[PDB]
C-alpha cells in the first residue's frame, strides 16, 4: 500500500522502496513502517529477564558513593547549591587563580565565556546575591560539581558565613574557622577517614587563616578564611570555605575487638614556643606514647605568666589501655617517660605530668 | 596568628548499628531484583506463626522452634485487615508469619522481602542469641518455578561476594515448602562453602490456609492457580563474617567502643 | 526404583507410595522425589519477569520512610543503639512507669520477664554500663524499636549526656536541655515538620525540666 | 525554673537541591527494574556526541542540538578505556554519548541509566535553560524488543503517578533509533497527557560504530547479534510539575529562600 515493490515468496523478501521515500534504506526502516501503519498502540507491553554479563556487575559503586556523600553532608547541616558550569574570565583575576583552560567560542555572554576551574568562586557569588536580596544572618552551603582544568574532575566545596551556633537569646557563639573545621572533622569521622589540616598559603585564602586538607595522608584541597582584600573588593563580610577533590580515599573495615580491661588515665602539659603548631606536638606525644595509647586529647591552651614568655602550654588528657590485660603502673610510668624524653629532645618542656 | 591545626568545635557525629548496615545491604540487593520491603509485628499469634505455615500441635516440626510464650491481659493483636485476631500469643520465632499476613491482604503476582527481629528460647553464647534478625522473601505468581528460586539466590551470591561466587542447593525439610532445600554460597576469598539459609516452593497447604482465611474475611480467593518460592536467611551470620565480628553478643551489648567502629560503613 | 507402583499410561498417573514413606502424600511430595534423585544440581537457573498486581504498588513507602529517619538521625550526629525487647518488671518501679502488659511464661531470666513499654529505660542502662566499662566524656544516642502496651507500636528515643559541644581547649560549652532541644529542632526542620515543646510533668522526668513534644 | 519552650541551641540543618531529589527519585525507580546508574563527562568530543550516534556533519539532524563549542589548549579528554580520544571538543548536548562510551567498554547483556547535566545554546526564559539535566537509559541483549521498551516506560508511569496512570507512544524521528517514538504519560490528577521524552530501538549504525571502535582498541566485537532500546527524559520538566516550581530559572538561581523549601523532601 505504501508503494514498495515486494519480490520473493518468503521468508526473506526483497522489498524496493518508492523513489520519494529517501528515508527507507535498511530493514529496520521497513519494520518501523509496519509499526506506524499498524499503530504503535498495537505493540504489547512486556518486561525482560536476564542475568547481566559479568563486567556490568558493581558498575554503580561510584555513583552510589558520591550520592551518600551528599546525603551525609545535608545530614550534618550543609545546604546544597547548584551553580552554572560557566565562569567569568575576569574572575580568575578577582579571586587570584590561574586562568581558565576551556573557553567557549560561542558563549551566552562574556561573563559566561569560560569553564570553571574552581567551585568556590561561584558559591561566594551566590552568597553575595543572597545577602542583597534577603539579609541572611548566616549560611552553610555545599556543592559537588564538575570542574575543568587539564582534566575534568569532580570537586566538593562549602562555605560558612554569619553569626554561628549558640543560644539565640545569648551572645556566646561558636563560629568561624574552628566551627567550619568542626563540621568537617564531624563529616570525616562519618566517612571513617583520617582528616588533618597543615598550614599553607593560598593566593585566595587569608594568610593568617589558611591551611591544606590532608585526607588519609594526602593533600586533597584547602580550608581557610577568604582573603580580606578579595573580601573588600566584593563588599562581603568575612567568609570561611574549603574545596576538595572527590572521590575521597576508601578505607575498609578493620574490626578491632575492644579490650575488656580498664584504661589508665594520665594528664600532661607541654610547654611549647608560641609559633609551634599544635599538630606537630600532638604527633610527637602520639608517636612516643607507645602501642598502648588509646586516646589523646587537648583540654587547655594557655600562654602567659608565668609561662616563659613567647611560649604556650598544651594540656593533654591521655589514656593507656592494654588489650589482653591491665597495665602495671611501671608500664604507664615508663611509657609516659618515653614521651617526656622525646618531648625535651625536641626542645619542649613539661609544664605538668603524672596528674591523676 | 591563628593555628589552623587546632581542633575545631566538637560537633557530634553519628553512626549506624552493624545490623542496620547489613540489613540495608540485603534489602537494596533485592530491591534491584524488584522486591519490596514490608515489616511485620514482633508479637504474633500461634495461628500465623505456626498453624497457617503447616506447623501443627504435637508435631516434630514444632521442636525446631524454641518458642517464648506470652501472657498479658488487655493487649490487642490485630490481623492483616485490622481485624482482632484470636490465638495464643507468642514472640515470633521467624519472620514467615508476615508472609501469610501479606498474602491474605494482597493479590498476586508480587515479590516481597520482610526483614525482622525474631526470638528463640536459647542460651546465649558467642554464636547463639535468643534475640536476632532474619530476612525472608516470597515471590508468588503464575509460572514461578524452582529455577527462579535458584536464580534469585544466585544473584544474591553474586552481589555479596562477587562474580566468582557460586551457590549450592541440597534437600532439607520445612513444613511450609515442598520441594525444600538449604543453600550455601561459595565465598571465594574465604575458600569455603557458607551455609546461608533455606528455601523451597510454597507448600500447597499454605496457600489453602491463605484463601480459606481470606474467604472467612469476605475476600475472594487468589491463590488457586499460582506457585511460589520462598527463602529466609540470618542477618547476624552475614554481618559477622562480612564485618569480622567474633562474638554475636556484641550486637545487643550496646558498647559505644564497639558500635563506633561502624561509623565509616556508609 | 523408589518402590512406588505407577498405574496409568499418562499424562496423569496414579502413583501409590510404599507403606514406609509416610512423607509421600501429595503430588508435590512426588516432584521433590524426582528432584532429589535427579539432583538439585540439575535444576537450571532463571529469573522471572512480570508486572506486579496493582495492590502491591507502593507497598514499601513505610519501610522506606523509617529507614530515612534513621539516616537523617545518624547524619545529625546521633549514634544508633540496639537494645533487647525484654524488660525487668522491677524497672517499671525504678523509673516510675505503669507495669508491663505482656510478660513471658518462660523467660530467660527474671529481669527479662516482661516486654518493654518504653524505650528510654534501656538506653539509660546501656549508658551506665558504658560509663563503668569506659568513661565516656559524653554520648548522644538514639534507638528506633518496638514497644508493647495495649498495642505494639514503634518508638524513637534518644539521650544526651556529658560535656557537650564547644572548643576542646576552652571551657565555654553548649550542653544539656537546650542542646538536645537543638538537635531536635534541627532534626525536625529536615523532616519538614512543625515542632513545639509545651511544659508538662512526667513521673520519670525532672519537674523543672520537663515538657511535651508537639 | 527552666523554660522548656525557649529556643534551643541553633545547630544548622541542611537540605538537598530540587534536582537531586528528583534525580534520586528516578534512579531508584529504575534500580527496582535492575538498572545501574553510571555517569559520564560533561566536556565531550564530537565523535561520541554526534558521529557515533548517527548524527553527521551538515545534516538536518545536527540542527536539533544547539551546540556550545569549546577551545582550549592543554586539556586531556580521555576515552572509555583511558585512551586519548581525538576530536573537536564541545559541551554535551545530551547524555547519549555516555551510552556509546559504556558499550565500547562492557559486554552485553545489561541495563543502564545515566543521569547528567547537558548544555544547549539557548535564551534562558521561564521554561528554557541553557544548562539543565537529562536521564537516559539503555538495555541491550539478545531478544530485547519494543514491547520491553513500552513495558519499562509503563513501569515508570506507574511509579511516578500511580496505578491509574497510562502511557502513550507515537512515531518521531531520532538519528540514533529506528523505530523511534515519543512517549507521554496520563497524569490522572492533572487530567492531561504529559509529553515526557523519546525512545526507540538502537540504530544498526550505532552498534556498528561501537564494535568498529572496539576493534580499533583491540577489543573483540560484542554487538553483532543483539538488539536494544533506549529512552531519555528531562529532569527539570518532572521536577517542576511534581514539586510545583513555576520558573525553570530558580534551579540555578541559588536563592536560599527557594532551596530551603525542599528541606522536607527526604
Ligand atoms: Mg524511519
Ligand atoms: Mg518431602
Amino acid at each position: 500500500r505504501l508503494g514498495c515493490r515486494v519480490e520473493g515468496e518468503g521468508p526473506t523478501y526483497r522489498v524496493t522502496p518508492p523513489s520519494h521515500r529517501l528515508d527507507l534504506r535498511l530493514e529496520e526502516d521497513l519494520v518501523e513502517e509496519v509499526a506506524r501503519i499498524q499503530g504503535y498502540e498495537t505493540i504489547p507491553l512486556a518486561l525482560p529477564a536476564f542475568f547481566p554479563a559479568p563486567d556490568n556487575r558493581g558498575v554503580e559503586a561510584p555513583y552510589r558513593k558520591e550520592q551518600r556523600l551528599r546525603e551525609v553532608l545535608s545530614g550534618l547541616g550543609f545546604q546544597e547549591v547548584y551553580t552554572y558550569s560557566f565562569m567569568d574570565p575576569e574572575d580568575a583575576r578577582r579571586f587570584r587563580l590561574d586562568p581558565p583552560r576551556l573557553l567557549l567560542l560561542n558563549p551566552l555572554a562574556p561573563e559566561k565565556a569560560a569553564l570553571r576551574t574552581h567551585l568556590f568562586p561561584g558559591l561566594v557569588r551566590v552568597l553575595k546575591e543572597n545577602l542583597d536580596l534577603d539579609r541572611p544572618e548566616r549560611a552553610l552551603l555545599f556543592e559537588v560539581g564538575r570542574v575543568f582544568r587539564e582534566r575534568e574532575e569532580t570537586h566538593l566545596a562549602g562555605l560558612l558565613f554569619g553569626e554561628g551556633v549558640g543560644l539565640p537569646w545569648a551572645k556566646e557563639r561558636l563560629s568561624g574557622y574552628f566551627l567550619l573545621k568542626g563540621y568537617l572533622e564531624a563529616l570525616f569521622a562519618r566517612l571513617g577517614l583520617a582528616f588533618r589540616v597543615e598550614a599553607q598559603a593560598f593566593p585566595f585564602l587569608h594568610p593568617g587563616v589558611s591551611g591544606r586538607v590532608l585526607v588519609e595522608g594526602e593533600e586533597v584541597g584547602f580550608l581557610g578564611a577568604l582573603h580580606p582584600e578579595i573580601a573588600q573588593e566584593l563588599e562581603l563580610p568575612p567568609v570561611h570555605l574549603f574545596e576538595l577533590r572527590l572521590p575521597l580515599p576508601d578505607k575498609p573495615l578493620a574490626f578491632q575487638d575492644p579490650s575488656r580491661h580498664p584504661a589508665a588515665f594520665r594528664d600532661l602539659a607541654v610547654v611549647v614556643p608560641a609559633p609551634t603548631p599544635y599538630g606537630e606536638v600532638e604527633a610527637l606525644v602520639r608517636e612516643a606514647a607507645g602501642p598502648y595509647l588509646e586516646s589523646l586529647a587537648l583540654f587547655d591552651l594557655y600562654q602567659g605568666p608565668p609561662l616563659p614568655e613567647g611560649h604556650k602550654s598544651l594540656a593533654f588528657h591521655l589514656r593507656f589501655r592494654h588489650p589482653k590485660r591491665t597495665l602495671r603502673d611501671e608500664e604507664v610510668e615508663e611509657a609516659v617517660s618515653r614521651v617526656a624524653e622525646a618531648l625535651r629532645a625536641r626542645g619542649f618542656g613539661l609544664r605538668g605530668l603524672d596528674t591523676p | 596568628r591563628v593555628d589552623v591545626s587546632l581542633p575545631g568545635a566538637s560537633l557530634f557525629s553519628g553512626g549506624l548499628h552493624p545490623i542496620t548496615l547489613m540489613e540495608r545491604e540485603l534489602v537494596e540487593i533485592f530491591r534491584a531484583l524488584g522486591y519490596q520491603a514490608v515489616e511485620g509485628p514482633e508479637v504474633e499469634s500461634e495461628f500465623f506463626n505456626f498453624d497457617a505455615l503447616n506447623i501443627p500441635e504435637h508435631h516434630p516440626a514444632r521442636d525446631m522452634w524454641d518458642t517464648f510464650w506470652l501472657t498479658g491481659e488487655g493487649f490487642r493483636l490485630e490481623g492483616p485487615l485490622g481485624e482482632e485476631v484470636e490465638g495464643r500469643l507468642l514472640l515470633r520465632t521467624h519472620t514467615s508469619p508476615m508472609q501469610v499476613r501479606y498474602m491474605v491482604a494482597h493479590t498476586p503476582p508480587f515479590r516481597i522481602v520482610v526483614p525482622g527481629r525474631v526470638f528463640r528460647f536459647e542460651q546465649t553464647d558467642a554464636t547463639h542469641e535468643a534475640v536476632f534478625h532474619q530476612l525472608e522473601g516470597l515471590v508468588v505468581g503464575e509460572g514461578i518455578a524452582m529455577a527462579h528460586l535458584k536464580g534469585a539466590i544466585y544473584e544474591l551470591a553474586q552481589a555479596l561476594f562477587g562474580p566468582d561466587s557460586k551457590v549450592r542447593f541440597q534437600p532439607v525439610y520445612f513444613p511450609f515448602v515442598e520441594p525444600g532445600a538449604q543453600f550455601a554460597v561459595w565465598w571465594p576469598e574465604g575458600g569455603k562453602w557458607l551455609e546461608l539459609g533455606g528455601a523451597g516452593m510454597v507448600h500447597p497447604k499454605v496457600f489453602q490456609a491463605v484463601d480459606a482465611y481470606r474467604e472467612r474475611l469476605g475476600l475472594p480467593p487468589a491463590y488457586r492457580g499460582v506457585t511460589g518460592f520462598a527463602f529466609g536467611l540470618g542477618v547476624e551470620r552475614l554481618a559477622m563474617l562480612r564485618y569480622g565480628i567474633p562474638d554475636i553478643r556484641y550486637f545487643f551489648g550496646g558498647r559505644l567502643k564497639f558500635l563506633e567502629q561502624f561509623k565509616g560503613v556508609l
